[PDB]
């Protein structure tokens, strides 16, 4: 799965804390359409395509 | 646009992965290249490189025996931007 | 939330809808596959358009016409069924289709 | 030929939208066989049926 | 990914069947005059039309008592109009109409350059506006036009 | 073969037609084809209505009966980008001129009626019924005065004498 | 010549032509004479091929004959088309709405095969339209032309994919048929050859030719040689041609219960079995031609042939093993070759003809599964063809062809010209053929083949380049459909002169020279290396004793409208094309002057184009007037010639047509008698000629702009009467009846000064934007009334009046004069549609000034709207006082390539001027190869360049060299082509001289007035509730989404809520912004658009649970 990078870190910030353990992260380069489609706004994506 | 969609290019010419001298070899209608590594480990192989396309000229064309970089490109053609990220990071 | 909608917005939720979900949306069950007296140009009672289910035609005015004015509003006719109000509810009520099998 | 114009089987009025007095009007309860509830405003001086379509 | 989708939220996915299908209300789908008594439905009348007839033979049948053939060949008309009322021309033949027309089902609502989104709710026609041919000004100034 | 042709009769039209209409519309159906066959021209009103022994006005209101309605959901253009229904004017759509010319009217009428005295303002006002949208009438006019019919009968012919001077109506008769 | 009352226009064409140029509308006329079966079609046809004289009819109720029953004991057969007379003439159906129309009476003929009889009547088939002698076909009393269509030719087509995966070359064929079943016959990535069938799952040879009845044994004997057949044959892995079969059937019968005789019959059916399978006519020659099978046998047995099959695989495979010819046994061999599907030896033209047919086709089909249907359920022995026979279904198709069908499409007819070009025009696209959607890159090109059959240069510039064109001026068309072309034929070197038509097989057969080469006045050619054209569309320098076929002219390569651009040649192939799409829409103008500067084609295609009335029969003029002419014969009868004056076009143009003799004038057959719209005695005249001038002027003329004097608007230049249809039915309803009356509602009695009696107005009576046309009034029914609307009436005592006033107003920006009014009623017993009591028509017509913002044009492209139109003084005036007329600008020229409007200016000067070589000491060298009679010339004398034999530009320089002066001694412009302006704004001189001369510019129909529009508040949409569309309308513009991304992209977050919300969808919120505007108060805040909360109904109607949630 492909999730933000803010919100990685801010998991793995919260989840050192109450027993550590990281999950491991590998930058991706994703092409503009899946980029445009995985947003967090179900409402845009909706009305692109 | 096949750039901005992160497309996997048409002409595909694959980018190093280690420093070293080369392993070059013309197999059967088309190409063979290795990469000789330095440290050393496992010779990464490029096998199925088509004849169709060119070697990488710079300062000389590509010759047998010459040192590369870590993401020299090794053909001419275009690099696909996933292979330059896995390599060379981000900034790259 | 707020169902008339006036502009105080914070998310926009949307869900898979359950049974129980659809049959509280709905204001009646539609029950006949008609829609207009072909002779009057009425619509019909329990089909697709009946004024029962969705909403008088005509603004403050129930179906029997025993109820003309702004003064009855907000009550129903103990006759034609027809909830006397404005008629552009007719532009928001929905109705819903009680299946025999799933 | 003509024209395009269209007209929804009905009339639209408009009067004073007041609220501050009615016609006052009671409120009925009537039941289904399966426990539903369901409440219905009647107007006051008006026969109040026995069964209703819910 | 579809199983912890269900299980993280309050969703129970008792829904993906259905029991009782919602109509949408009359307006949108306006049965409109026109001058001449030529009059306009809107393409989904005839839709709920069909799903309802079929649900009305269909309960006229098991209150009946009908074999189990009629019964299954019921309900699978049923689904089929079900399945067009929501997306006519998802699966099999599309659901034709006079002239042989594909009928425009809910699905078709939102889909493509069509749908409510790219015609309807970003670009709309608006008042206080006009158009008319341009020609060239050069006696204007540079924050000045012509009308 | 009845079954089929009676579900036939009920389920193929958008608007239900009951049997008799429809077997009425099919037997003029009919009749008009072969005359088409046989004459070679479409006939008349007339001709059907001696044909099928039945009145011209019959016949007129079975030809309006018989038309089923066209679809909102066609290609309007040659080419398909727009369906029909976005080329229908709203004709009961507020027009957004006369409401604003019927509030200029109420302000204008409620200055004029103010120009005259009380009693005789809130007569009108009843009668008209400009207070409510309840047109009180003469017994309750004159209760909720207390006085009798024909006094409010007499303030009524008097004020709207008074109010048919021009003086009282430059500023309404452009209001027709 | 040739053509008795002709202008005499000088032509600068160096060559002749053999041929002339051919009957411009036989593409339409004669096959339409070729689907009825005319006698001049059939003596025609007795002429070229005589052996099966057959029209189209005849074919139809050829293969519909006979029709029986499964019983078989009994038949139904058809024969003899025939005609009565049209019902009505052309111009009575064109004004009472009648389709023009004829009868088909079909002698049917019932046989039963038991008892034995014969039934035999005269069966009324239905009311056929017929074309009219312009081409065209009238449909409800409006004009309507069939266009021609491009499709592919049923046959068989070879070609092969390189494969990147493995670099080897990929052999395939599709045998596409007209109705019936694909099959394809491939050789994939390896070794094998799949021989997918119907589209499903692929296949090896072997399991098809076992499933013909092929032994393992005559496969090998049928296929020794090829490798990939004998591998096939060892990966047959099924022995058993039964056994073959019943796989067959399960790939395609997948949910069927096989059985021995269905497998062996329904293989049969899809390709043998005719009824389900047809190539046609077209395909048998095509197949039968391409492998060679059939020479001099005829065309017949519709279906395929198992020696078709089994050569189609021999070739394919041939064709993979790299061999140059094949010989089939039983056949002549033919070459092994892949084909183009665009060369036009592939791509054919369903004419009108076809195309009705086709329709007829499926019309019969329909009757014919109703009769044997009540074949059988119809008792014997009491019935008959008039029982049998449903002519409903046939007459429906017919009129769903003609109405409602986007290639029976609305005649354009707003001049001559585009009348003429709607005929002739090939469109690729239709029913039957690629949409564009569907439409390749490499359809649209122009392919070697289209020299001589299809013009290059024609094609509408927007997103249709390509699919549509138009035929070329010489081209002619095969019976098979293909598109002939005349050539030359030079025997030994010897040009001769027997012209032989040749399709684009034959072109590609032989070699073909150019018809601008040294012709030595005997037939032989001068020098040895020519130009020539080889097959692949190569050119060569041939020895001239190869060449087998010379070009009949010039300019055969060209459309019609094309060829009346002059210097043609020099301008480039974009702005040529803008100029030829640019031509056909010019309006008429109320004067219509001819060109000085011109081609051969404007004389020809005038005549040609049928709105020009021309003299039948030779004889003497005895009476004319402004209506009517009437011709005295040599022998003793007379005829009326009425004209047309002021009749509506198509697109709202006049359609004049004044006479240009006079009362003692002797007439010839073929002769021009009177101009139409857009000619000039005789010939076309699109627009004006008028003295231009080629410098910047102001910045007025920027970018393309163009200014005028104001002696164009003056003297009524360029003026073109608009006449406009206005129309309103008086028609039944629910609440009673309506009524076409004055007793309108609350009117003053000051509007309804110009309606009559009874209802509308008077002819004459100028109106303007929002004026009373029809008084028309309707009834209401009892709506009760707004309280201060009671007490209004109250007060000043006018009744309720319960009818409701809908008029028929004149729309908004629209004014003019009231021609003539039509009208209609039920009491005249007039054809009226059911529920309509009344009907009228209102002709209102306006006669518009040129104005700025109008659009103008050249015949080169070059295009460009009105600037400014100055006053006559502030004008660049010559040395001669004569101020110039229209100032093109210089920076529009070079870098347009379209040098030819320079090149006609220059000629058109020399032609308002008149020339005169002094040829008194021999010629000089120039005018050496000019014609006679071209050594002097008059002022306003008219002259021709051919389009690609023409001035030359050494010519020119002598033309311009000596152009004898106006009145005094002065030469005004000189040998360069200029001459010194003067301003006529400030006074000076102008430093350098200016070009100048007379260019012939149009009018186009881009009119100013059919553009502006605006809107405040007006209708509005139905469902949802945005503004309507449309200038029928008023409507607003669509404020689309690039646009919200700019304003946002300024940041303007404001004015994006304004128009989003409360200028398109906000309901309650439009009413109150209007308000407070009247009222001066601040405009309210807006809320939630419209059509979201219909986007929440409908997300709520698909079983998603969507709310909007507070905090
Ligand atoms: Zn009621």
């Amino acid at each position: 799965s492909l999730i933000d990078r803010a919100e990685f870190e801010a998991e793995n910030r919260r989840v050192v804390a109450e027993g550590g353990e990281p999950a491991a992260g590998r930058p991706v380069l994703m092409g503009i359409t899946k980029a445009s489609l995985a947003t967090d706004s179900w409402l845009s994506a909706a009305s692109f395509q | 646009q096949e750039l901005f969609e992160a497309r996997v290019p048409r002409g595909k010419a694959p980018i190093a992965d280690v420093t070293g001298r080369v392993r070059l070899e013309d197999g059967e209608r088309f190409y063979k290249i290795t990469i000789v590594p330095d440290d050393g480990g496992e010779e990464v192989v490029y096998d199925k490189i088509s004849k169709r396309q060119r070697l990488r000229v710079f300062k000389r064309v590509l010759s047998d025996g010459d040192h590369v970089e870590v993401g020299q490109q090794l053909m001419e053609g275009s690099a696909d931007p996933h292979e330059v990220l896995r390599v060379q990071g981000p900034r790259e | 939330g707020a169902m008339l909608d006036v502009n105080f917005f914070d998310e926009l939720r949307i869900g898979l809808a359950t049974a129980e979900d659809i049959r509280q949306w709905s204001y009646g069950e539609v029950k006949k596959p008609e829609t207009i007296n072909y002779r009057t140009l009425k619509p019909e009672k329990d089909g697709l358009f009946c004024e029962k289910i969705f909403g008088p035609t005509r603004d403050w005015e129930c179906y029997c016409g025993k109820y003309k004015r702004v003064r009855f509003k907000g009550i129903i006719c103990e006759r034609c069924g027809v909830e006397v109000t404005r008629a552009k509810v007719r532009r928001e009520r929905m109705g819903h289709i009680e299946l025999a099998a799933p | 030929d003509r024209v395009l114009r269209g007209s929804r089987l009905g009339a639209v009025s408009y009067e004073t939208d007041r609220n501050h007095d009615l016609a006052p009007r009671q409120i009925a309860r009537y039941r289904t066989d399966n426990g539903e509830e369901f409440e219905v405003p009647f107007a006051d001086d008006a026969e109040i049926p026995g069964t209703w379509l819910c | 990914k579809v199983v912890a989708a269900f299980q993280q939220s309050g969703n129970s996915p008792m829904g993906m069947v259905l029991d009782a299908v919602p109509v949408i209300p009359p307006e949108l789908r306006p049965m409109v005059q026109l001058d001449g008594g030529r009059f306009a439905t809107s393409d989904l009348n005839d839709l709920y039309r069909r799903v309802i007839n079929r649900n009305n033979r269909l309960k006229r049948l098991i209150d009946l008592g009908a074999p189990e053939i009629i019964v299954n060949n019921e309900k699978r008309m049923l689904q089929e109009s079900v399945d067009a009322l929501f997306d006519n021309g998802r699966r099999g033949r599309p659901v034709t109409g006079p002239g042989n027309r594909p009928l425009k089902s809910l699905s078709d609502l939102l889909k493509g350059k069509q749908g409510r989104f790219r015609q309807n709710l970003l670009g709309k026609r608006v008042d206080y506006s006009g158009r008319s041919v341009i020609v060239v000004g050069p006696q204007l100034k540079l924050h000045q036009c012509g009308l | 073969r009845q079954a089929i042709t009676r579900a036939m009769a009920d389920q193929a039209r958008t608007i239900r037609i009951p049997v008799h209409m429809v077997e009425v519309i099919n037997k003029l159906g009919r009749i008009q084809r072969e005359l088409l066959q046989d004459l070679g021209r479409e006939p008349t009103p007339e001709e059907l209505a001696k044909e099928m022994d039945i009145t011209p006005e019959k016949v007129l209101e079975i030809q309006q009966y018989a038309r089923e309605p066209i679809s909102l959901d066609q290609t309007i253009g040659d080419e398909g980008d727009s369906q029909l229904g976005d080329f229908i004017e709203d004709s009961e759509a507020v027009v957004a001129v006369d409401a604003v010319s019927f509030t200029l009217l109420q302000d204008q009428l409620q200055s004029v009626l103010d120009t005259l005295s009380e009693r005789e303002a809130g007569v009108v006002r009843l009668r008209f019924g400009l207070t409510d949208g309840q047109p009180r009438t003469l017994d309750e006019i004159g209760q909720v005065y207390g006085v009798t019919r024909e006094r409010i009968r007499q303030i009524e012919s008097k004020t709207m004498s008074k109010l048919r001077h021009p003086s009282r109506s430059q500023v309404l008769r452009d209001y027709l | 010549n040739s053509v008795p009352g002709a202008p005499n226009r000088v032509s600068f064409a160096k060559l002749r032509e053999p041929l002339e140029v051919p009957g411009l509308l036989d593409v339409q006329t004669d096959s339409f004479e070729w689907l009825i079966g005319s006698p001049r079609w059939r003596e025609s046809a007795a002429e070229r091929g005589d052996v099966n004289p057959v029209g189209g009819l005849e074919e139809v109720l050829y293969e519909l004959s006979p029709i029986e029953d499964f019983s078989g004991s009994m038949s139904l057969s058809f024969s003899d088309p025939r005609f009565d007379d049209v019902k009505a003439p052309v111009d009575e159906c064109k004004d009472k709405d009648m389709t023009y129309a004829a009868p088909l009476f079909v002698t049917a003929e019932f046989i039963n095969n038991n008892t034995g009889e014969i039934k035999s009547q005269t069966v009324f088939m239905g009311d056929f339209p017929m074309m009219t002698e312009k081409g065209t076909f009238i449909i409800n009393g409006t004009e309507r032309v069939v266009v021609s269509q491009l499709v592919r030719s049923p046959g068989v087509y070879f070609d092969e994919t390189i494969d990147k995966s493995t670099d080897k070359t990929l052999h395939s064929v599709k045998v596409i048929p007209s109705r019936g079943a694909w099959l394809e016959f491939d050789v994939d990535k390896r070794d094998t050859v799949g021989v997918r069938i119907d589209r499903k799952r692929r296949q090896p040879v072997t399991v098809l030719l076992k499933a013909l009845g092929w032994t393992s044994e005559q496969i090998v004997e049928r296929f020794g040689f090829s490798e990939i057949m004998r591998s096939t044959l060892e990966k047959d892995n099924t022995v058993g041609t039964d056994e073959a079969l019943l796989d067959i059937y399960r790939k395609l019968r997948p949910g069927e219960p096989p059985t021995k005789e269905s497998a062996q019959t329904l293989l049969e059916n899809l390709f043998f079995k005719e009824k389900r399978y047809d190539l046609a006519r077209v395909g048998r020659y095509k197949v039968n031609k391409k492998l060679g099978l059939h020479v001099g046998e005829p065309i017949t047995s519709s279906t395929l042939t198992e020696e078709d099959v089994v050569a189609t695989i021999e070739y394919l495979v041939r064709l993979h093993e790299g061999q140059t010819t094949m010989t089939v046994p039983g056949g002549v061999e033919v070459p092994v070759e892949t084909d183009d599907i665009d060369h036009f030896g592939n791509r054919r033209l369903r004419t009108v003809g076809e195309l009705i047919q086709n329709q007829i086709r499926v019309g019969m089909s329909r009757m014919e599964r109703v009769v044997r249907e009540r074949m059988t359920t119809q008792d014997v022995e009491a019935i008959t063809p008039q029982t049998l026979i449903n002519i409903r279904p046939v007459v429906a198709a017919i009129k769903e062809f003609f109405g409602t069908s986007q290639l029976s499409q609305f005649m354009d007819q707003n001049n001559p010209l585009s009348g003429l070009t709607h005929k002739r025009r090939l469109s690729a696209l239709g029913p039957g053929g690629l949409s564009r959607e569907r439409a390749g890159l490499e359809v649209r090109d122009v392919h070697p083949s289209h020299y001589g059959r299809m013009c290059p240069i024609e094609t509408p510039e927007g997103p249709n380049i390509g699919l549509i064109g138009s035929l070329s001026v010489y081209a002619r068309v095969n019976p098979f459909g293909f598109i002939e072309t005349p050539y030359r034929k030079v025997v030994d070197g010897v040009v001769s002169d027997e012209i032989v038509y040749l399709t684009a097989d034959e072109e590609d057969r032989h070699v073909v020279a150019q018809a601008n080469s040294p012709i030595d006045a005997d037939g032989r050619f001068v020098e040895p290396r020519v130009l020539v054209r080889r097959k692949a569309g190569e050119v060569e320098y041939v020895p001239s004793s190869e060449v087998d076929y010379m070009d009949v002219s010039p300019r055969q390569m060209v459309s019609v409208a094309t060829a009346m651009i002059p210097f043609l040649e020099h301008d480039d192939a974009n702005r040529a094309l803008m100029g030829a799409n640019m031509q056909r829409q010019a309006v008429p103008l109320v004067r219509s002057e001819a060109p000085l500067v011109g081609t051969g084609m404007e004389l020809r295609a005038a005549i040609d184009a049928g709105d020009v009335v021309v003299a039948e029969e030779s004889g003497v003029i005895e009476e004319v007037s402004a209506d009517y002419i009437t011709v005295m014969h040599d022998n003793g009868t007379r005829r009326t010639y009425r004209m047309r004056k002021f009749a509506r076009s198509n697109h709202g143009t006049c359609a004049n047509q004044c006479p240009i003799v006079d009362a003692g004038d002797r007439v010839e057959a073929g002769q021009v008698i009177a101009d139409g719209p857009c000619t000039d005695d005789g010939e076309m005249a699109l627009g004006k000629n008028l003295l231009v001038a080629i410098m910047p002027w102001e910045g007025h003329n920027y970018e393309d702009a163009i200014i005028l004097s104001n002696r164009l608007v003056e003297e009524d230049v360029l003026t073109s009467i608009h006449i406009e249809e206005h129309e309103i039915d008086a028609r039944d309803t629910k609440l009673g009846a309506e009524e076409i009356t004055r007793d309108i509602p609350n009117i003053s009695d000051e509007v309804l000064a110009d309606l009559d009696e009874r209802g509308i107005v008077r002819i004459g009576a100028e109106v303007r934007d929002g004026d009373i046309l029809v008084g028309k009034v309707t009834p209401k029914g009892e709506t009760e009334l707004t309280p201060e609307e009671r007490l209004l009436r109250a007060i000043f005592g006018e009744k309720a009046r319960e009818v409701r006033d809908t008029s028929l107003k004149v729309p908004h920006g629209e004014s003019g004069k009231v021609i003539g009014i039509r009208v209609f009623s039920r009491e005249d017993e007039d054809e009226l549609p059911a529920g309509v009591n009344e009907l009228v028509r209102v002709y209102v017509a306006q006669k518009r000034k040129i104005s700025d913002g109008d659009k103008l044009a050249g015949r080169h492209g070059n295009k460009g709207v009105i600037g400014k139109i100055l006053p006559v003084e502030d004008m660049p005036f010559l040395a001669d006082g004569t101020p110039v007329d229209i100032i093109l600008n210089t920076h529009g020229v070079p870098r347009r390539m379209n040098i030819g409007q320079i090149l006609e200016t220059h000629l058109g000067w020399c032609a308002h001027s008149g020339w005169k070589v002094d040829a008194a000491k021999g010629v000089p060298d120039w005018a050496a190869r000019l014609p006679d009679e071209l050594l002097e010339a008059q002022p306003n004398a008219i002259v021709s360049t051919p389009v690609f034999d023409g001035a030359q530009e050494a010519e020119l320089q002598g033309l311009l060299s000596c152009t004898l002066p106006n009145r005094d001694g002065d030469v005004l412009v000189d040998a360069d082509g200029k001459a010194m302006l003067f301003d006529g704004r400030s006074g000076e001189p102008f430093p350098y001289p200016v070009t100048v001369g007379y260019m012939y510019i149009m009018k186009l129909h881009h009119l100013v007035d059919d553009k502006i529009h605006a809107r405040s508040t007006g209708p509005y949409s139905m469902i949802t509730q945005q503004p309507l569309g449309g200038k029928a309308q008023f409507g607003g513009q669509r404020f689309g989404e690039m646009e919200c991304w700019a304003m946002q992209a300024y940041g303007a977050a404001y004015t994006l809520q304004e128009l989003l919300t409360i200028k398109s969808d906000d309901t309650v919120g439009r009413v109150k912004v209007y308000e407070a505007i009247v009222k001066g108060e601040n405009i309210p805040e807006p809320g939630i658009p419209e059509s979201f909360k219909v986007l929440l109904k409908e997300l709520q109607s698909l079983c998603l649970n969507v709310e909007v949630l507070s905090s």
